[PDB]
């Protein structure tokens, strides 16, 4: 390795990939031979020469390490930057791009740990992507919801209900001012309650609510199945009874959610993501891909709700590392930012913006924060806080609505939302008896 | 019973003194801002009816605010609502209702179930005038 | 969490998903009440008390951990078994496999790393999976090779060829003695060579080859595009020119495969699986999934080839837990082997049998410990050692050939395949010229 | 004309004795009681309006019996209803009507018949409010 | 045979199909011989030895018969216990169990008489099936009926009425408070009221009574038919007609119904099971196959409702022998009972509950009988009783309705059903005119 | 009952369906009630009078009792005749003519055993099916095989061989001069060997017989499975592969018969019925339904194969009987015979011919009583004895073929087939060492 595949002087060019990687090499191995060793474990490379490659040539079809930085307050772990060539990614492949990136360079002994911190995509390549399916703006417009963050929660009672009672569950929350309700955590289809069954009653309630409230209402419908087949066989459904929006989960693998993407565009779908399973290789800051990357991945595939972060409310991620997150899915065009973790300029090419989903240990009493940190492009999933309210699941909800209605109102007229934030919410608390009850028992923290 | 079809429809009636708060912030944000009312407040009835053109660069929430009550006067027995639209890509910002219909008629709108195959169902809400 | 996530004395049934995790909990923080939460992170549970849930009852429908040992030779890191039921999974479905029991405990920051070990599958689950689609036996059967590793080597050519050159790579190599050539690592259909044009000459090499060998051959096309629509495309190409076997990046997800297994099944396909981006979390044992799990659930999804290991042959990973990885996909009834990893008994309810793959820096010299490691059932995939032969590919081809061949038959004689192995090697290259370079230029190591 | 969307809605309207012995039925049988309302009795119209949490814990038939008369006092012009919930799979158990609307207006629902291609009908049960 | 079909202290693994046989051998031939023969008429035996089976070693693939136990009240017979491995059936293949099975020991001279009394499935098998399409919970809640049996007619009139007509009979049955109507017992499509007139008209009936009562209407449109493609043709038919169930003849064949009732469970549809024909093996206790297993088997297939029988209220069968034939159908765990003849415990592993239906020569006056039998879960067929009233059907509906209204209320507030029943039917025919005339007509039998 | 069912005169009109009962009524019943009870448990009837069927006036749509006569050295046991008119049966659909004629009378507790014995079908409504798929005059022809039964065996080995071995087993006994061979008695595609490597292996020996033997060659490949949608599935598959026959079990019910059969003549292929499990109700002559009618249901549904019996050869059924059976299936006009059951004239209007086949302990030794008993059109499938053959399947393939041809030539002279049969046989034995080795195992009985 090394020998052609690091150049302390390359200058990328616009039509290339480049990739930053967190290289922690062995102790007793030189970083820079590294960083060439990761550009050849991921291309035309290999350990010894081979005479077959005369012909190849490759040069331009080999990815070239340049940059290799020391990384701050951490020794013996390295930044090493690669570019490769517009020419060696299939185009709207993101399985390719995976793959043809990462290589065989995470399991390549003389390298400790290494993981993948940011990437920059040319112009001309996230071009070749659809994006997201609906995007922010659309959606919004479907939903006739401007100016504020969307409320949504989750069907907490999970296996040990019947569709009708399930059904009910996501009537109460929706009426009650949640303008979306989540399929729970992990039910796709098991031996109790038929997946069938259950958008019946779903959509039954989605629409009982909607002429109760006089605005539009949905439910993440999980379509989320082992086979294409069956999942494409559940899209149909949950499509043939009227649902605005749709919900997958990340493990399903990058091919499958392209086609789901593709099927929601030409059906006119929103398509939710949920990132279950990230964690066993989002967590570690030594080793696996961070998180802005498989957002990136996933708004290139089409995604149009993406679970980001709940950024310091609760145990989960930091909150300017999130805001990256955040960014690099509302981003028009998104701007080096090393605090937020970002590391390129991305120019995403006019791709439709996707709507964060800010999920955890969150209720009302956080409002005020959150509404600062994220602002009105987000999708505020209150779980235990609505469900577990008091006076059941409808109060939880007119409870959070009535804490996001107020805290935009008083933001929009300048109030301090951080400071006042408190007293904002015992202004509202004091008219709306079910807030009061949602802040004394879930408070300050 | 309540037409929960915009922001702050969760807070109680919008004082003329928080309106023009809100239409500053609109207009100091540079956005257009739109008046619009209808009898039929049908969940996704996009194209109420326009109360005048948009106050573009009106720069003061006070005349805009006034176009409101004159609306409200022409028009009690409707619903009419501010919009604001963003000069850089057209889309609407924020949304809030000012004048609700009386006590809103029926608010639980006709849920009309039409028996389609199987155990599904073709669902019409629509609004009892 | 912990109220009623945690039994010590829980005897989990002959119907329960046990999973073992590597819990490593936060400076201050209870072992069991992590593992409870694990446990609680993954089903029915929530960081507060909910009333819906009343109705639900759960108990059986809930994660009970039991069993919280300490780690040997490294404390703050504790083995956490969790027991699940049965009726918690949707039959023959990965993708909700992995998202129950992995759930969003990966990301819950009271535990500092985690790390899935091994899993037990009921026989009443295991029987919902079809298992691979062809299976070590039968697949000797379509090729007429038994009592013997198969050969394979890999195009390294790549992008920087044409189709013609290309499908040549292949016909030499095949009529070299090569059981197998494989699409180099990540040519998909990128702008400069059609995969048609590819798939079309690279088959007529085959066929060529077979001609010429009198033996059945085949070239692992690779069928691994960005949506399902493209990847079944290639496939039904790949079939239609007569392939005998197909290729798949694991990056393509678990649901995909699944379809891909049902389809080379009903089109009588091998299935190879290219474990390509799996050390983003396979490397790292204090954080991550253990490969040894990941190979249970390709051979639940249907694989018929997967990269298993080289094992010391090569960086990759440790003998004993590479012959782990082996055990998963060549057991008929997988018995616990705390040496090998192996933490749970594993009845594989008559599944076919999964083909390994040792990929690495092997070559020649190697074969007597590859032999005595793995044995008749692996294919040993040669990549530079063949294709970079000082006499051309088909000579390398000859010369791994030749050394398995000659390896085998003393084996058979008896003969101590490690200390004679040099000397066999030897006395086969002694009347061998294209092994006697081998060895000269790739030798001990 | 008659809504017979219940057991015992064949026989005569139930008494607060009769309601208390069924009450007490459900309570031993140890299943959560709830009380739901509606104006809109639609064949198939699943999510009364729930009048109150259901008394789960409530070792008294005679409590919720109570519940019962106060609902029919603030909807003496609704359909009400006491379901019985078993906390072990979550089903209804026994389901009867109480307080039925003023002479059930007219349970000869409208029936729409849309008349889709060939002999078929597409039809629409629809209450007259 | 017997050489290795017989092994006296065989311990049934958790593993095994179980098959419980009633032989009676020929006089001058042992039990236990016969009981190995068994074993060999049904699997990888022969009367002689075959040399190709030396390959094989079978052993596992073999039937293993291990009790052999006397027949109470009745030497000559007895009870032979046999054990099947599981890997020798077929997944979700009804077709196979029974062939396996049965083989061809009913035709096995040696043997007098042969009868199958019950059957064990392993959770492991139990889960290749998917069950019931639908459920008595699912039902239930589709229907809006809880806590009381159903009621259901026929449309007695058959062939002599025109689909206007036909249509009739059935909306004045629905409407005076029959839940469901079924076709009369022979009516597919003969030679003068075709099957597509009738839907129409009885669609547009079951219509019509739903806007009357304000409840969930029904009718058992039979789908049966000579060819798969002429059900699936009825079945399409009915679905686009809206109708909430179907109804199948059992002579339709295993395979038949698994197909629909895979096709009502991605159709909604509730899969009537009319037992047509099946007294020609589940009538003499010497020779045939129990109903009890042709329950189990049913329920492995997927029907939603079964007519299971009437018990003492008319001439079928034994009231706790049919008890046995309502537990194969409700129980979540049927547990022995050898007064019930059920002679295994049986796990259904969560498959969903079949709805049994009483049928037979039974009226309003032996509700009180049937209710203290059978309970809430089963549909009560009526069929003279209801059509044959005095003031016509419509009254007869009414007079069952309201005697099972009644006489569901009286057991509910604890009064003894059985002796109070005649008395509480009196109470209620005093003020149900059409009750009064039921019971003039029909009283004490 | 009684009333209108029964008509002593009654004379049954040339367009009359004809059902002959063997009614054995309880202790103290009237058989002229029973007969009429009968009539009136199979169609417009009921226990008790209905009005509605005023308008109905049925009378045609009635069936009517007419002969009742005492059986012959048996009391309590009577023939009872019933007569259906054509325009209650649907055209066409055995199903629905099972449904009609059994109706429940097997049920109806007043008769302590019922059997139908036999029936008459109008030409008219014979002509309502289509008959066999090929026919035997037919099939000949495409077999290139006259004037002599067709040799047949079974591939014994089962489940423990893989599909190499399997099709060996295949291409020996074939090659050695058997007409077909069988997929083994209950092997559709169980957890070790899948249908299609099967199919793939057989179908290669098959051919590789054809060309060793200089003739038409074929294996019933058993295409039975639990749905349709898999049945069609195998039997695309195996004429794909250019199967000239396939087999299907009879469990799988009559209307998937009906569907194969018309599949087959769509396809040109021959359907080889299994008569799998039929014992439940032939078997018993009191109780049941006689083989004759299921026979004859049979033809008309459209089977080409047919077992029917070995008759004395081996433990089945009597001579006579057998031939019965035999005759519904080879006659043009079958003539009433009460010495061999057959108590209807049937005209079967052209419908074409089934083959019969004699299946048992049968061997070589018996050759001379097969040819007698049977003739030319019978496929004389031989079990253990080809299989267990001492020199092998060949060897006892050989055995029989010649034993076979010797036979008929001898036959053809004129020579007393049964007297002279050992002594041909032994003629044959002398000069053919294996059909002299199959003499001396499996001689005389």
């Amino acid at each position: 390795y090394k020998m052609g595949y690091w150049d302390g002087d390359y200058v990328p060019k616009d039509t290339d990939l480049l990739a930053l990687f967190r290289i922690t090499p062995q102790d007793g191995v030189d970083p820079v031979e590294a960083a060439a060793a990761v550009a050849g474990e991921s291309s035309t490379a290999t350990w010894t020469v081979v005479w077959t490659d005369r012909l190849t040539a490759c040069d331009m079809y080999r990815a070239k390490a340049y940059r290799v930085d020391p990384v701050p307050n951490n020794p013996e772990q390295f930044f090493c930057y690669v570019a490769y060539d517009l020419s060696l990614f299939e185009e709207g492949s993101i399985a390719n791009l995976t793959a043809s990136i990462i290589g065989n360079v995470f399991s390549f002994k003389p390298i400790k740990a290494a993981r993948l911190e940011d990437m920059r995509f040319p112009v001309a390549y996230v071009k070749t992507f659809a994006g997201p399916s609906t995007g922010i703006i659309v959606e919004r417009e479907r939903l006739d919801k401007f100016g504020r963050p969307l409320l949504g929660a989750t069907t907490k009672p999970k296996l040990g209900l019947s569709g009708r009672n399930y059904g009910r569950v996501v009537y109460e929350g929706l009426k009650g001012g949640l303008d979306f309700m989540k399929d729970d955590e992990n039910i796709n289809s098991q031996p109790f309650m038929h997946w069938r069954d259950r958008f019946l009653f779903v959509m039954d309630a989605v629409n009982k609510a909607s002429a109760a409230t006089g605005e539009v209402k949905g439910s993440y419908l999980n379509v989320t199945a082992g086979t294409m087949e069956e999942m494409y066989r559940r899209a149909e459904f949950a499509k043939s009874l009227g649902s605005v929006i749709i919900m997958v989960d990340l493990i399903v693998g990058w091919t499958c959610i392209q086609s789901m993407s593709n099927w929601c565009r030409q059906n006119d779908m929103i398509l939710h993501l949920h990132r279950a399973g990230h964690g066993t290789y989002t967590r570690q800051k030594n080793h696996g891909v961070s998180f802005r990357v498989i957002a990136k991945w996933l708004r290139l595939a089409g995604v149009d709700h993406m679970h980001t972060g709940t950024a310091v409310g609760k145990l989960e991620g930091d909150p300017l590392t999130v805001q990256g997150y955040y960014n690099v899915c509302r981003d028009a065009y998104t701007q080096t930012d090393l605090t937020r973790g970002l590391f390129f300029d991305q120019d995403w090419a006019s791709l439709r913006k996707v709507m964060p989903v800010a999920s955890g240990g969150i209720h009302a009493g956080q409002m005020h924060q959150l509404i600062h940190l994220f602002g009105d492009d987000v999708v505020l999933q209150f779980g235990g806080g609505t469900i577990g309210h008091p006076q059941g699941i409808q109060a939880g909800a007119t409870a959070n609505r009535v804490a996001l209605e107020a805290m935009v109102l008083a933001r929009n007229e300048g109030r301090d939302i951080l400071n006042e934030g408190p007293e904002i919410l015992r202004d509202a608390a004091r008219w709306c008896g079910p807030l009061r009850a949602a802040l004394d028992t879930w408070g300050d923290i | 019973m309540r037409i929960t079809q915009g922001t702050f429809s969760f807070l109680p009636e919008l004082t003329d003194e928080q309106i023009t708060k809100q239409l500053e912030y609109c207009l100091n944000q540079g956005w257009a801002v739109g008046l619009e009312y209808t009898d039929d407040p049908h969940p996704r009835n996009t194209y109420w009816e326009m109360f005048g053109l948009p106050m573009f660069d009106l720069r003061d929430a006070a005349g805009i605010l006034m176009e409101i009550n004159n609306a409200r006067n022409t028009f009690p027995n409707h619903y009419i609502r501010v919009t604001a639209f963003d000069s850089t890509h057209t889309v609407e910002s924020v949304v809030m209702s000012f004048i609700v219909n009386r006590p809103a008629d029926e608010p639980g709108f006709r849920l009309v179930r039409q028996e389609e195959p199987g155990r599904t169902l073709r669902y019409s809400i629509e609004s009892y005038a």
